[PDB]
């Protein structure tokens, strides 16, 4: 009982590993994202730039503590 | 004939049962029933309490469908669009017939803007009453149907609903008048509402000031602002022209007056441009 | 009149609505924010209770009874648009099954694909206008299977019974075909605008501008499915930390009671280089 | 079939999205703030009970452990909630948005199959 509960806690140790990897991965990829598609109409205009206007980025507190 | 007569026995709306006074178009089917339930955030209608029950379950809607303007701790505006929500005016338009009598739903809801306002509560916004406005209005009026809920009346609600109006007007930078078949509670609420406002204005601007000047500042159009000053005795004619003065009348009203401490609109609370119709 | 108060009131509204800092953007639809549009009544009810789930091993909820018969309402329309013409010549069952398959309720292959996109794969799309109940309902296909036949002998009935027309109390609308009978129950009729076309050239450049406006829904919807990706993993983490958390607990409970040593490393968070 | 009126209806329909968008979004980022000082409750308790296997071993139980580990469990569990409700706030935009293309992307598909669009 002992060996089953350390081996898939090393699996979800290593998942854990994974998610916090991919996530850093969109964290880069939706700041990059945005500075491709928005540098007429816009999601951020109005369909009728500025670090300012990264709403996708500032929804991450994450980000905010790196961008302060 | 059937349109001369109360259509529904009574009704109840969130937790207050209200009774209706005139006929509404509501499914003929609905009026063979003792009890009809309105939805108090969709304000749809049920002959069928377990209907009503399974609806309750699934509706994640607690508030008008639409964009909120306006909010204060008291209440909250928020402005629809008939032609996005057909569902949701059209339910309104029935629940305000029932309480309007000259209302017509003889045209669907698309050339009509409503504005709702709502209490907010633990459970959501809750409407209390509510004025329509045509999207692009000959006469210029301001207001075409206006109504307070029958649980809400007595509370002040009305006049806030007014004084919204003109709010409304004063950032169109025009000059507005509710539709002019006034009805006899709707007139006495709108005389109420232009004395209140005269009064006040001409007290604390404490200089003569010119019909123009009032029209501007109020958006009242000059009819009303001269009709309410001949009911208050302090018009007068010369040279071709109409004058407003004071006397010990206005200022005995507005001692009076300031002293009910009634709850106000906040223009600095308005979040709202006006929509632009191609 | 509007003094009186409902007792039920209590049961009927639950739940709380959270006041946000900024006012509120909204513009979905009522039908947006209520799920199924068909609505069990108490004769629906007492047939699901008593004929149904009397004595099978198989439960069919409430929720799930909604859903089939939404789908045959959906399928109905569609077929038999003119049904009232001929009421007892509805189609049955099997006629109607593969409309029925095919059928797309509530942007289903919209929020399975979505689901499939944010690489969730688990629980379903939800977002704002969904409310909790619905978590445990079967997928249509299975409940058609199980339960279609038999739920559609009973709608076929109460069809029947309205001659046709809906189960649900309808407002009455204007038809072409009749003359006016200046019947108050009739009501919003519509008026379309008919306005002329404009110019060709008008309309290629507004083709462009279609173009155009595709590419930008199309950056937003990137951007969109980005954050939902993000959110996405992020409750995977705290998943992760809640299990990795119980699974930590019982390991050193167990390792207490058999007084063993070391192999400490999966016991403590360890510091890595993190942007 | 008319693009102009395609693109008229499509700018309606679409007019409050941007608005959606920025208010959904400055949801999120405030129940991730929210996440963020949650995670900081647990995470200085679960310090501690790394402080003390880093000295001591997992053999011995720490002086505050059945008390640290309940309120880690429940700070743990609070975390789980604020994550949901980004979720489903990330999923209502992402919603929004894909209803708006695919009507957008029918419409087009319908404008090619004449002779009307390119
Ligand atoms: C455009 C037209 O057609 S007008 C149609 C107006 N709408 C209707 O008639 C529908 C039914 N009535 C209502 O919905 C409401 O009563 C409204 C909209 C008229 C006003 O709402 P209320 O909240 O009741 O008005 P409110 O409480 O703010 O008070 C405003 C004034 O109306 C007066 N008033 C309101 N109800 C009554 C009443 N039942 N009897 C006598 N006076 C009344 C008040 O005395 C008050 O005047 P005051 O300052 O001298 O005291």
């Amino acid at each position: 009982s002992y060996e089953a509960l350390k081996a898939e806690l090393k699996k979800s140790l290593q998942d854990r590993r994974e998610q916090e990897d991919t996530f850093d991965n969109l964290q880069q990829e939706i700041y990059d994202k945005e500075t491709e598609y928005f540098s007429s109409g816009n999601i951020i205009k109005g369909f009728d730039f500025n670090n300012n206007d990264r709403i996708f980025s500032l929804s991450s507190a994450t980000y905010v503590k790196q961008q302060h | 004939e059937v349109a001369r007569v109360r259509n529904l026995n009574r009704i109840i709306m969130g937790k207050y049962e209200i009774e209706p006074w005139y006929f509404s178009p509501y499914p003929i089917e609905l009026t063979d029933e003792d009890f009809i339930y309105i939805d108090d955030f969709t304000l749809q209608y049920f002959g069928s309490k377990k209907q009503y029950e399974r609806y309750r379950k699934k509706c994640t809607l607690r508030h008008p469908p639409g964009n909120e303007i306006y909010r204060d701790d008291y209440v909250s505006f928020f402005e629809i669009d008939g032609r996005k929500q057909r569902t949701w005016c059209r339910n309104l338009c029935l629940l305000s017939k029932l309480f309007l009598d000259h209302k017509t739903l003889y045209y669907d809801v698309d050339p009509f803007l409503f504005y709702c306002m709502t209490r907010r509560d633990e459970l959501g916004h809750h409407l209390v009453g509510y004025f329509s406005k045509e999207k692009e209005s000959a006469d210029g009026y301001n207001v075409a149907c206006i109504l307070t809920l029958p649980q809400y009346q007595r509370m002040g609600y009305g006049k806030l609903l007014i004084e919204f109006s003109y709010e409304l007007s004063k950032k169109e930078n025009k000059v507005g008048s509710p539709q002019k078949p006034l009805s006899d509670l709707g007139l006495l609420s709108y005389r109420a509402y232009w004395s209140d406002t005269l009064i006040t204005l001409l007290v604390e601007h404490q200089k003569e000031i010119t019909i123009d000047e009032i029209s501007s500042m109020t958006s009242m159009t000059t009819t009303d602002i001269l009709h309410t000053a001949k009911t208050l005795n302090i018009l007068r004619y010369y040279k071709g022209q109409h004058i407003i003065f004071l006397n010990e009348d206005i200022l005995d009203r507005y001692n009076r007056l300031k002293a009910k401490k009634r709850r106000t609109i906040d223009p600095n609370r308005l979040i709202w441009k006006p929509p632009v119709f191609t | 009149d509007a003094s009186m108060t409902w007792n039920e009131y209590d049961k009927f509204y639950t739940g709380s609505f959270q006041e946000t800092t900024s006012y509120i953007k909204f513009s979905a639809t009522v039908e947006d924010c209520c799920g199924t549009n068909y609505n069990m009544d108490e004769r629906d009810e007492t047939f699901l209770n008593e004929q149904v789930n009397k004595g099978s091993s198989d439960i069919l909820t409430e929720d799930e009874f909604e859903i089939l018969c939404s789908s045959f309402e959906h399928a109905i329309h569609e077929r038999q648009p003119f049904l009232s013409m001929d009421p007892e010549s509805i189609l049955s069952f099997e006629e109607l099954k593969p409309t029925l398959i095919k059928s797309d309720m509530a942007d289903f292959n919209l929020r399975n694909q979505l689901n499939h996109e944010i690489n969730s794969h688990k629980t379903h799309f939800i977002t704002q206008f969904d409310p909790v109940s619905q978590m445990n309902t079967r997928p249509l296909i299975q409940l058609i299977e199980k339960f279609g036949s038999k739920i559609y002998d009973y709608w076929r009935e109460r069809k029947i019974e309205v001659n046709g027309y809906e189960i649900f109390p309808q407002l009455k609308f204007e038809r072409p075909g009749e003359k006016e009978e200046i019947d108050p129950y009739v009501c919003f009729r519509r008026r379309e605008v008919r306005h002329p076309r404009k110019t060709r050239r008008i309309d290629i450049l507004n083709s462009q501008r279609l173009r155009a406006l595709h590419q930008e829904l199309k950056n937003a919807k990137d951007l969109a499915l980005l954050v939902a990706k993000r959110e996405n993993v992020s409750l995977n983490w705290i998943n992760d930390e809640l299990k990795i958390f119980d699974q930590r607990v019982k390991i050193k409970n167990l390792k207490r009671s058999l007084n063993i040593s070391g192999e400490d490393d999966d016991l403590i968070n360890h510091k890595r280089k993190r942007p | 079939m008319d693009p102009s009126l395609v693109l008229e209806q499509t700018i309606q329909d679409v007019s409050n999205l941007p608005s959606e968008f920025r208010y959904l979004l400055e949801e999120i980022g405030s129940n991730d703030l929210k996440l963020i000082e949650e995670k900081k409750k647990y995470e200085q308790k679960e310090s501690q009970i790394h402080k003390f296997i880093r000295q001591q071993g997992s053999i011995p139980k720490h002086p505050q452990e059945d008390g640290l580990d309940k309120e880690i469990k429940e700070s743990l569990l609070k975390c789980q909630s604020l994550q949901r409700e980004k979720c489903v706030l990330a999923n209502t935009a992402l919603f929004l948005i894909a209803r708006h293309l695919n009507k957008l992307e029918k419409n087009i598909a319908l404008l090619e199959e004449d002779g009307v669009l390119a």
